[PDB]
């Protein structure tokens, strides 16, 4: 199990490039 | 109550535990940042970026539409670059939309003993699933994934109401296990079955 610091990439909605802000 | 309207916004994908963003109360997956200091965050551009650099260890004010609570809430967030990690906010975003976010998610069940829903750490009633690293957008989609995962180990990712927190976990669907079906729990899809308002 993780639990940390999790990219939860998993929307089929998400239409933009993944930034780190 | 969204100045500017649209469901248009920035879902957040990630929230680094002690960055400006988890101060703030910033949610993975749930949170949609749809405004900052009333500026309407409804197009794929530098906004929100440029924003945040102008506004170094100043408080800025942004307006969230949750997913969870399907609720819009503001939340005073200062970027920084002083609390040891990297990025002003410590989040990651994807330019998005809110509406119809907080119907893919699967309400677990009852969870039968030693069955691969049992060894992956499902927890009865309080877990939802809500995804895995390929597209599920019905409801059929987590029953698909798990066919195709048969005897295979399957990332999901999984809510708990009682934490309220997000997780991974590791299930390996088997057929052979002992009892009926692959998973050996039952799985809820629907308005009966999305995570509690
Ligand atoms: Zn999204």
């Amino acid at each position: 199990t993780r639990y940390e610091n999790i990219t939860f990439n998993c929307c089929n909605h998400c239409q933009g490039e993944l930034i780190a802000l | 109550e969204i100045p500017g309207g649209g469901t248009e916004g920035y879902h957040v994908l990630r929230v680094q535990e002690n960055s400006p963003g988890h101060r703030a109360g910033l949610e993975p997956f749930f949170d949609f940042i749809v405004s900052i200091n009333g500026s309407r965050l409804n197009k794929d551009n530098d906004t929100l970026k440029d924003l945040l650099k102008a506004n170094v260890e100043k408080p800025v004010k942004m307006l969230i539409y949750s997913s969870k609570t399907l609720e819009l809430r503001e939340a005073s967030v200062t970027p920084s670059n002083l609390w040891g990690g990297q990025g002003l906010l410590g989040v990651s975003i994807r330019f998005c939309s809110f509406d119809g976010a907080n119907e893919n998610v699967w309400h677990v069940l009852e969870v039968e003993s030693n069955s691969p829903a049992a060894l992956a750490g499902l927890r009865p009633h309080s877990d939802y699933i809500i995804g895995a690293d390929t597209v599920m957008n019905e409801s059929e989609d987590l029953f698909s994934l798990i066919e195709t995962h048969e005897a295979k180990p399957l990332k999901l990712y999984v809510y708990n109401t009682d934490t309220d927190n997000c997780r991974e976990v590791i299930i390996t669907p088997n057929s052979a296990w002992g009892g009926e079906g692959s998973l050996g729990c039952g799985i809820g899809y629907g308005y009966l079955h999305r995570i509690p308002t």
